[PDB]
């Protein structure tokens, strides 16, 4: 839109805590790997979304996993090294670095009540910036960070701790799988980003991904929590400029939300401005699975396109994140190319359909009258046929007009008699 | 010449109200304005020549008149491509030389042919399949589709109920602007 | 104050033009024929007949509200300030025809309605476009009263139209007219739920924008979700007996209290079963004489469990709008289906547009005469 002019310039030149490497080298969900990549890279070290990654397939080296995050979580990292007997001995320094706190440690976690249960908002101030350090030194310490942002949250320096910290703990409660935590920091997500910041486009990517990154791992009622990843930054389909944007399921929850919950008649979200232009065209030519939910949505095939959109759902259904939408969307996605079929068609046999809807002729005529009672099928059904005869057309309408040249101007017409 | 002569012919039903006043007309007035029109020689007419004979389909008329002596002319030979933009053209034609059954001949159509109109038009059957599909989702045509059969009836009389409604066109004003005489006069 | 001596002296003077109003209409015709002489206007005494109806409805049942129980309001109104001026020499004017619509404002709100032939019977005199508006109004309530949705509906269409050239404009609906029109939106929604799909009559007075509003509000009261169920009847509670509307609600006293919950208790039990019978038959005519494989089939939405699917049908069968049948050894669940065309609608409409221009051309063509 208006961010190209300058991010031209960058093109992606953010740097955050997860710098190069996501676990190489796979077989096949060859498309999965590169949008778990580039989100792993721009989100956080995780801590079992890599272990997500490990269970589909079965190669060797499980090393860079949850090892490169030393100072906290150090029982994944220490067993790590003799799981498949790794000389990764080279371990030993956070147990005695971490162990030298252990003063300071005593000292301002009975601090905690010292500004707590006295009321203090000064001697606060004092553990303010020693717990603002400690919350950046190690964090899980998410008991310290549910401690820390709960009660009065400002730090001194109110950018840098307020943002790495608070970033940190989104961090380590999602890697305890905390959810309640994840949706009190899914708002404290909406605040740092619209703050905002400095807030070159540079930091804006982190901002928008940053809004993207909670709902990949959707877990709540993300058929409402979508319309929140929704209504927010220039709201795109992927919400930067950042053309080749590889954190893309956003996609993925949009047509959830409006074909789950939401319907799609009422799809002018989803459809009209959210897709031919630009990103979502780079996305569908990325996407094996994906690529024809659209594809052969624009192309509008009348029983291929439903046919290889239920090969696509064969794949779809292989989709193993934090999905909490899987046999939804699957059913969701028949429902909607069997009515682009009924909003246009004729009338056409259930027990031919049947084999072209890998389905049988009794589960198809109960459907098309539970459709009649959905009301997105206006017709009516025979016995036994299995041809639903639908008949839309207009009766010569002209009464629609007969009402528009006197209802207003014939009420207009007595309006002024009363002189 | 390929978003004109396909665009509007669904609106020129006498059914105006999509009208773009800048496109070949600021040719199209001029050249057929005068009597005595034999070969065309220039631009504008070996256009528009094959352009009138596309509107009545005429698949090859419309296509073999862009392709005699413009390859010299600056038309085909001139971009750094031999066959490759003909055959880019060309293809663009076939596609939109069924999109013309489409708009144009449907009149008193009760029942279609399917195997036969793509084996006519010498095109890949599914590539002229999928812009007929497109004209049922997009044109919304007064037909029938049952692509099992590949067949479809269409029962598209409208035949003159248009008529009285081409005496509608017009009562759309009247009852447009009765939506307006109050805006000008209160 | 600023409410209850502005009571004494509307209804004590009220009961004052009733006595000589009801003692000067019943033998002689002195003060007719001097009415007739002298005020020429033949205006300010329709006024004082229309606007003392409406305010004596309201100020009779402002008392009602404080005087619930042993109440003398109502009594002396209803029997005397009504029923004498109805039983009247027949007067040569709207007076008598008049005196008969101020006793039915009460005889409606009051719902003891089953001398509707004698509301119909006294009157032998022309009812006036302004005053038949009103009988619509009036009759229209007496027919949704007596379980006869399909002809009542008949009574309200044509007023929420109001096409037959309603206008004055002398202080006379009065007062009271953007109500009257919403009252008679309620009417038309009524009797549009349980009847839809059978009119063929939500065409005329409800258009395309509020006809779309009460067709999703109605249907979604037809699909079972009893939130429209709720919000007609939550906003047409009083509309059936109302004053024309309360006086003051204040927090303490428990006489204002008991009206309300009157007007809410026993009008309440007439909508329950209104929405009950709309969302019985609120599904469609699908398939004819449905074997009794596709009668099951059909009532795995319609009801089911188990036993008494069957015969909570035949609960649902039989209620007069529900034409079924089942032939045993055949084994054929025979169904009506009651259709109905549109274009059938432009045969009055058509004289309409011809009036309509005839109306066009009255007040324009009167200004022409007196500016010539």
């Amino acid at each position: 839109y208006d961010l190209t002019t300058r991010i031209a310039h960058f093109l992606d030149r953010h740097l955050v805590f997860p710098l190069l490497e996501f676990l190489s080298v796979k077989e096949i969900y060859n498309e999965k790997e590169l949008l778990q990549g580039k989100l792993d890279l721009l989100s956080d070290t995780n801590m079992v979304d890599f272990a997500m990654d490990v269970y589909k397939n079965l190669y060797s080296d499980d090393i860079p996993h949850a090892l490169r995050e030393k100072r906290t979580t150090v029982v994944a990292q220490l067993k790590q090294l003799q799981a498949e007997t790794e000389p990764i001995v080279k371990m030993f320094e956070d147990p005695e670095t971490t162990r030298q706190m252990q003063s300071t440690r005593d000292g301002r976690m009975l601090f905690d009540y010292l500004a707590d249960k006295h009321g203090f908002r000064q001697e606060y101030l004092d553990t303010l910036y020693r717990y603002a350090k400690f919350q950046y030194e190690c964090g899980n310490y998410s008991g310290a960070a549910e401690y820390l942002y709960f009660f009065r949250v400002l730090v001194p320096a109110t950018d840098r701790n307020a943002l790495s910290s608070l970033w940190g703990k989104l961090a380590s409660e999602i890697l305890m799988q905390n959810w309640d935590a994840a949706m009190e920091d899914l708002t404290r997500l909406k605040e740092t980003i619209d703050n905002n910041s400095v807030s070159s486009p540079l930091q804006s990517l982190q901002q928008r991904t940053w809004l993207i990154h909670w709902s990949l791992f959707v877990f709540f009622n993300h058929p409402k929590g979508r319309d929140n990843i929704i209504d927010l930054f220039l709201y795109q389909p992927q919400y930067l400029n950042a053309i080749q944007t590889m954190c893309p399921h956003i996609l993925r929850y949009l047509t959830t939300a409006v074909i789950t919950n939401k319907d799609v008649r009422k799809r002018r979200q989803v459809l009209k401005d959210l897709v031919k232009v630009i990103q979502q065209e780079s996305y569908t030519y990325k996407d094996p699975i994906t690529e024809f939910v659209e594809c052969l949505y624009v192309n509008f095939d009348f029983d291929g396109a439903q046919k290889k959109l239920r090969e696509c759902e064969s794949v779809l259904v292989n989709d193993f994140f934090l999905v909490a939408c899987l046999e939804d969307f699957i059913e969701n996605a028949r429902l909607f190319i069997f009515e682009t079929f009924c909003r246009i068609h004729q009338c056409i046999s259930i027990n031919m359909l049947a084999d072209k809807l890998n389905m049988t002729p009794e589960e198809a005529e109960r459907w098309i009258v539970n459709l009649i009672r959905n009301a997105r099928l206006d017709a009516k059904i025979d016995s036994k046929l299995g041809h639903v005869v639908m008949g839309n057309n207009a009766v010569s309408p002209y009464q629609q007009v007969i009402e528009k040249t006197k209802s207003l101007s014939f009420r207009s017409q007595m309006l002024a008699m009363n002189i | 010449y390929l978003v004109s002569a396909m665009l509007l012919e669904i609106p020129y039903m006498a059914a105006h109200e999509s009208d773009a006043r800048r496109r070949m007309i600021s040719k199209q007035f001029h050249h057929q304005l005068r009597v005595g029109e034999r070969q065309p020689l220039l631009g504008p007419p070996e256009s528009m020549r094959e352009h009138v004979v596309a509107a009545s389909k005429a698949m090859k008329m419309g296509d073999w008149k862009t392709c005699h002596s413009f390859i010299i002319n600056e038309k085909m030979n001139g971009k750094v491509w031999d066959l490759f933009p003909e055959a880019d053209k060309v293809r663009t034609m076939l596609v939109r030389k069924i999109q013309e059954e489409s708009l144009r001949t449907y009149l008193f159509t009760y029942s279609s042919v399917y195997d036969s109109i793509s084996m006519e038009t010498l095109s890949d059957m599914f590539e002229l399949d999928l812009p007929t599909v497109h004209s049922i989702i997009s044109k919304m045509i007064i037909n029938e589709e049952l692509m099992a059969s590949l067949d479809q009836p269409t029962q598209t009389v409208v035949m003159h109920r248009t008529e009285p409604t081409a005496q509608q066109n017009l009562a759309l004003q009247l009852a447009e602007k009765l939506g307006s005489l109050v805006e000008n006069n209160e | 104050q600023w409410l209850w001596d502005i009571i004494d002296e509307f209804i004590y003077q009220f009961q004052s033009f009733s006595q000589y109003r009801c003692k000067t209409a019943k033998k002689s015709e002195e003060e007719i024929d001097f009415l007739r002489s002298n005020p020429k206007i033949w205006n300010v005494h329709s006024v004082l007949n229309v606007l003392h109806s409406l305010v004596d409805k309201s100020n009779i049942n402002r008392q009602l509200e404080v005087y619930t129980s042993g109440g003398d309001p109502e009594s002396v109104a209803g029997e005397y300030g009504r029923h004498s001026l109805y039983k009247m020499l027949g007067y040569f004017s709207l007076v008598g025809l008049l005196r008969l619509h101020s006793l039915l404002g009460d005889y409606y709100q009051a719902i003891k309605v089953l001398e509707n032939i004698e509301l119909n019977k006294k009157s032998m005199y022309s009812r006036v476009p302004e005053c038949q508006v009103t009988t619509y109004y009036y009759v229209g309530f007496a027919y949704l009263m007596m379980r006869r949705y399909q002809d009542a509906i008949r009574v309200f269409a044509n007023i929420l139209l109001y096409i037959q050239r309603t206008k004055s404009m002398f202080q006379r609906t009065t007062y009271k007219y953007e109500m009257i029109n919403k009252q008679n939106e309620q009417m038309h929604a009524l009797l549009a739920i349980a009847l839809t799909m059978y009119p063929m009559r939500i065409d005329e007075s409800i258009h395309l924008q509020l006809r779309e509003k009460y067709g999703d509000k109605m249907l979604r009261m037809q699909k079972g979700d009893p939130q429209v169920y709720e919000e007609l009847f939550s906003y047409s509670c009083p509309k059936f007996l109302s004053p024309v509307v309360p006086n003051y609600d204040s927090v303490h006293p428990n006489y204002h209290k008991e009206p309300f919950l009157q007007q809410l208790k026993v009008f309440s039990d007439e909508v329950q079963q209104q929405a009950q019978l709309s969302t019985i038959r609120s599904f469609l005519k699908l398939y004819t004489t449905m074997p009794v494989a596709k009668l099951a089939g059909f009532l795995d939405l319609t009801e089911q469990e188990f036993r008494i699917q069957l015969l909570v049908f035949k609960h649902k069968m039989k209620n007069l709008v529900w034409t079924s049948g089942i032939s045993a050894l055949d084994g054929e669940f025979q169904s009506a289906s009651e259709v109905d065309f549109y274009i059938d609608k432009d045969m009055i409409h058509i004289a309409d547009t011809k009036v309509a221009r005839r109306y066009g051309d009255f007040f324009i063509r009167q200004i022409h005469k007196f500016e010539e």
